[PDB]
């Protein structure tokens, strides 16, 4: 009803599943791995240390949370100031000041997250030389 | 049996996609769906190849290769629009955001630069016939079946190793 | 013959040199077009 | 990651 | 003849190159140079509009002249690289 | 084979050995078990299998190599005038090991100018550099003068079985090639043929610069090519 | 204008240059290292294989 005929479903929908594939899915079924783990203290683990090419069936969650968020910033840096310039602050008097505001800010946060990224990916490779931190 | 049994057949954990594209695995679906927001043929003809090798890739390790070039594409898109926004310098609020984005991208292209030369150079760079710490095991017994066994000899070993001998 | 660190050296020589001429490229295209 | 067994 | 011959041999000078290998790198890096330079003008006189009866005479003579270049640096390179001609 | 070469003023050395051992075989076969436990024993003994082989090589020598079939072997060692080689695996007897060495030398040591004229040259190359206390079944001995040489005069200290010259072409051998002078000897003793082959050759200054010129006409008809390609039009 | 348009090109040039020598030296790691030899498995086949045809003839192979 008009509505499978909308870009922004199916590129929702495309980049999900693509984000899905890469957060290493089909690795948590084609072998039925643990959700978390319980770490010596007894705190839950949520990752596997010093292991590369084995993961629990949370990180692919984690995965997902980190590649989706840069990807939404991404996505907000190239396309979306223009409307929340124009649906946050009203006053228009002042309008590349605002612009330059919120794409500095999407800038920090997709360092930011970069920088979550690589600190969750030297868990897994604990001697990795650019850590980004 | 036997196809479960190769290396290559087998599925990929998430750090290998990491290892293997530094931060063109972030850009590549954000250019999946800046190329949805345009939608022209060419254009599907990515979005097809994308979502398919994406399955093709984490189902079975051997088949990333397939996906590498597409991602490269994509990206390259992802990039090629933000740098047509914060690279085009035609007031000091403005020039202090553009060179702020820009400067971080091309950091990250850098780091891009020292990340691959360094996995290239740990990782893919070792033959297999000889082993580094040299220990030459493989082409020592070789050479002494080259050397010293009749040349109608029949040798039996597991299939691993038959092309080599 | 050339050593390790040397040809370490030369390819991230290459690549950052690379790097930079396409991204004065792009900014000359993007500004002056 | 090559033809050979695991 | 092998007494002849030994006599000739141990009473003579020795051989003098005719340039040093030490000194071909640095030959062959600035024949390199030299070279790039003409062949490249020689590629813009192609795509020069002008008339045909003198691009020709451009490009052959700048061809002529880029392909000594070319060879002599050839040779200089691929001695210093250690595949000696 | 020997390679001279006017233009780097060097003279390279390649030999492919195919070496055996005569001594008596060992019953029971090998077992590196035993040979660690002589080795650890430090059991210096003279023993009758090859364990390492001592080229004698030019005095100035420079750029050694050793290789096999199969590859590069990594275990050799330079010292002044002595290249100490160690095979992959220990030669018992009976056994083969087929191999090759190379090294590089100044040309300077090697040939000498005519007085008569510039052109003439008169090259004595040794004929065996190898290790102390071997005997030869075949030798085939190969010289090979630039391009334009035309050979005036040979000569060897020992009789030979054969003698012949042809051509081979090279890496920037354009033209007809190196001249190939191949001599074949039979029973040839380490260090009682100790002679050096003479030969003398005629290499004119023209022979000498005609290789460069000869790489730039074929640039020169390459770059000639491009333009003909650039110049018609397959429009429709 | 038209100096944007040789300036681009030359730009080009240069930059595929450098993307040449980069791929390469990038590539040159394991035969700078070691040696000059083959790899892996599969490569072997295809060696001998190519060895087979420059030996012999097409219609052999
Ligand atoms: C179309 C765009 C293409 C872009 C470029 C593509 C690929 C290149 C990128 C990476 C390749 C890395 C190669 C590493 C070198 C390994 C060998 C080595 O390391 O040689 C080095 C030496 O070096 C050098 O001094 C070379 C100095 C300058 C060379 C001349 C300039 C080169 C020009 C190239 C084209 C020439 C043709 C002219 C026609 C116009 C080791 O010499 P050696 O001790 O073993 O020699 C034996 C010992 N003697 C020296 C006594 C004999
Ligand atoms: C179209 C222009 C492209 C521009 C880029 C050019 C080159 C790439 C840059 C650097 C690569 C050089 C490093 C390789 C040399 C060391 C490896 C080696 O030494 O290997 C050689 C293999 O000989 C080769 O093939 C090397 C070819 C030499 C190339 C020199 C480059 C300058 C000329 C460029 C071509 C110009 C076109 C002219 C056409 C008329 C080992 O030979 P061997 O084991 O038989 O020993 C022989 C010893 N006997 C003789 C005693 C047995
Ligand atoms: C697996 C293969 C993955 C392929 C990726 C899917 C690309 C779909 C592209 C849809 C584009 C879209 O929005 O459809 C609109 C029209 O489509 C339509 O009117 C209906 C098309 C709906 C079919 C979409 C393809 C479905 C295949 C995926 C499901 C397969 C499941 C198999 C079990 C075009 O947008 P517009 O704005 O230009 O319209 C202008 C009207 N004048
Ligand atoms: C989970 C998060 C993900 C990120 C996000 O939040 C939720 O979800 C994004 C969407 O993808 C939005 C874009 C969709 C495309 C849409 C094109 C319009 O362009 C034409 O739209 C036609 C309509 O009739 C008219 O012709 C005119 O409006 C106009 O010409 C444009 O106005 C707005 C734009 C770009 C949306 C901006 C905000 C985005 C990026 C949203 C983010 C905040
Ligand atoms: C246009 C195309 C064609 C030309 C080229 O590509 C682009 O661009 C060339 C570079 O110029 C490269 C050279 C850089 C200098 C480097 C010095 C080392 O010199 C040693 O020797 C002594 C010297 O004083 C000392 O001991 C130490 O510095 C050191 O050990 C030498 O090993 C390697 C060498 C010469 C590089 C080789 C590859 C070259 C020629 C590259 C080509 C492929
Ligand atoms: C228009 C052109 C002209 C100007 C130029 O390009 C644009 O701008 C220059 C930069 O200054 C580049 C250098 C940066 C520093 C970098 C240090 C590395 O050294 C170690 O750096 C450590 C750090 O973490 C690692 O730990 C080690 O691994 C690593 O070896 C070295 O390899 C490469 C080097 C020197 C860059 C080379 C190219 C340069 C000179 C570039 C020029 C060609
Ligand atoms: C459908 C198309 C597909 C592409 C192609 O065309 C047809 O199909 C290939 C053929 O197979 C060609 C080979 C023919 C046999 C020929 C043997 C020669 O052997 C030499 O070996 C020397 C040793 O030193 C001897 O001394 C010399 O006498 C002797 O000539 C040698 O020239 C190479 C080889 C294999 C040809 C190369 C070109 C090829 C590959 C052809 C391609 C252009
Ligand atoms: C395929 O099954 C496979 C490919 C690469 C690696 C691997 C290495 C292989 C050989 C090495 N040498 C002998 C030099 C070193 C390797 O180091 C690696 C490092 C990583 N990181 C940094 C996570 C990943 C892979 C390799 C293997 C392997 O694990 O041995 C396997
Ligand atoms: C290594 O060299 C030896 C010695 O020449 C070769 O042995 C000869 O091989 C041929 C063919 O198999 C036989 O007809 C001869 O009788 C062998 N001679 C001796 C003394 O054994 C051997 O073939 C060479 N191996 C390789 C791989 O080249
Ligand atoms: C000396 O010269 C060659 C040694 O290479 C031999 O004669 C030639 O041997 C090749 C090898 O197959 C043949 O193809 C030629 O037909 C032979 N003859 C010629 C004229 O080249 C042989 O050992 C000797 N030839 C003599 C003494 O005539």
């Amino acid at each position: 009803f008009s509505i499978i005929s909308s870009r922004i479903i199916w590129a929702t929908l495309s980049t999900f599943f693509i984000i899905c594939m890469i957060s290493a899915y089909m690795f948590n079924q084609i072998r039925n791995t643990q959700l978390a783990g319980v770490g010596p203290k007894g705190e839950v683990m949520y990752f596997l240390p010093n292991e590369f090419q084995h993961q629990f069936a949370i990180e692919t969650q984690v995965m997902v949370l980190i590649y989706g968020t840069l990807a939404a910033l991404v996505v907000v840096l190239v396309k979306g100031i223009q409307f929340l310039r124009s649906h946050l602050y009203p006053e228009t008097k002042k309008a590349y000041f605002i612009d330059a505001i919120l794409a500095s800010f999407c800038a920090l946060f997709i360092y930011v997250f970069f920088a979550a990224l690589t600190t969750v990916f030297t868990i897994k490779s604990p001697a990795y030389p650019f850590p980004l931190l | 049996p036997i196809i479960a049994s190769v290396s290559e057949h087998q599925p990929v954990s998430w750090p290998a996609f990491f290892f293997d594209t530094h931060f063109l695995i972030w850009l590549f679906p954000a250019g999946v769906f800046l190329l949805f927001l345009d939608l022209k043929d060419e254009h599907v003809f990515v979005i097809a190849y994308s979502v398919l090798c994406s399955y093709f890739a984490g189902v079975m390790v051997r088949l990333m290769l397939t996906l590498t070039p597409v991602i490269c594409v994509s990206a390259a898109v992802a990039l090629s629009k933000i740098f047509d926004i914060y690279l085009d310098f035609k007031k000091p609020a403005a020039l202090l955001a553009k060179l702020i984005v820009s400067g971080s991208f091309i950091f990250y292209l850098y780091l891009f630069v020292f990340h691959s030369t360094w996995v290239t150079r740990t990782a893919y760079s070792s033959p297999s016939v000889v082993l580094p710490s040299l220990i030459d095991d493989f082409r020592e017994a070789y050479y002494w079946l080259r050397m010293n066994s009749d040349e109608d000899s029949k040798v039996a070993a597991w299939w691993d190793y038959g092309y080599q001998i | 013959m050339i050593s390790d660190e040397q040809l370490n050296s030369l390819a991230i020589t290459f690549g950052i040199v690379m790097m930079t001429l396409i991204v004065i490229y792009h900014a000359v295209d993007s500004t002056m077009s | 990651y090559a033809n050979a067994t695991s | 003849t092998y007494e002849q011959l030994y006599k000739e041999f141990h009473s003579s000078k020795s051989f003098q190159p005719f340039i040093h290998l030490d000194t071909q790198p640095k030959f062959a890096i600035c024949g390199l140079i030299v070279t790039l330079a003409v062949l490249s003008s020689a590629l813009f006189a192609v795509g020069s509009k002008s008339s045909y009866i003198k691009k020709l005479f451009f490009y052959t003579i700048l061809s002529v002249i880029g392909s000594l270049f070319a060879g002599l640096t050839t040779v200089f390179a691929s001695n210093s690289f250690g595949v000696y001609v | 084979d020997i390679w001279l070469s006017h233009w780097a003023s060097t003279i390279q050395f390649e030999e492919y050995y195919e070496l055996t051992n005569k001594a008596a075989k060992l019953s029971k076969g090998f077992s590196r078990l035993e040979l660690m436990k002589q080795i650890q024993t430090q059991n210096m003994r003279q023993t009758h299998f090859v364990t390492v082989l001592d080229m004698l090589l030019p005095e100035g020598a420079t750029d050694h190599y050793f290789t096999d079939l199969v590859g590069l072997v990594s275990t050799s060692h330079a010292e002044r005038d002595h290249f100490f080689i160690r095979p992959r695996f220990p030669i018992f007897g009976g056994w083969n090991y087929n191999f090759t060495v190379g090294w590089t030398n100044k040309l300077s040591d090697f040939l000498h100018v005519s007085s008569g004229s510039d052109e003439k040259f008169v090259a004595s190359i040794p004929i065996l550099n190898g290790p102390p206390d071997t005997v030869y079944d075949n030798v085939e001995l190969s010289v090979f003068l630039p391009e334009g040489a035309e050979i005036f005069d040979i000569d060897s200290p020992v009789p030979f079985t054969n003698v012949s010259i042809e051509t081979q072409k090279s890496y920037f051998d354009l033209n007809k090639g190196h001249v190939k002078l191949t001599f074949s000897y039979r029973n040839l003793i380490s260090q009682v043929a100790n002679g050096q082959v003479l030969i003398k050759y005629d290499y004119p200054k023209s022979s000498f610069f005609k290789k460069p010129l000869s790489i730039a006409c074929y640039i020169f008809t390459a770059l000639m090519g491009v333009f003909v390609l650039k110049t018609l039009n397959m429009n429709v | 204008s038209c100096v944007l348009s040789v300036f681009q090109t030359i730009l080009k040039l240069v930059i595929f240059v450098a993307i040449f020598g980069a791929a390469i030296s990038s590539r040159l790691f394991a035969v700078i290292k070691f040696e000059s030899i083959i790899h892996e498995f599969d490569p072997w086949f295809n060696y001998r294989a190519t060895k087979y045809l420059v030996n012999n003839s097409f219609y052999k192979f």
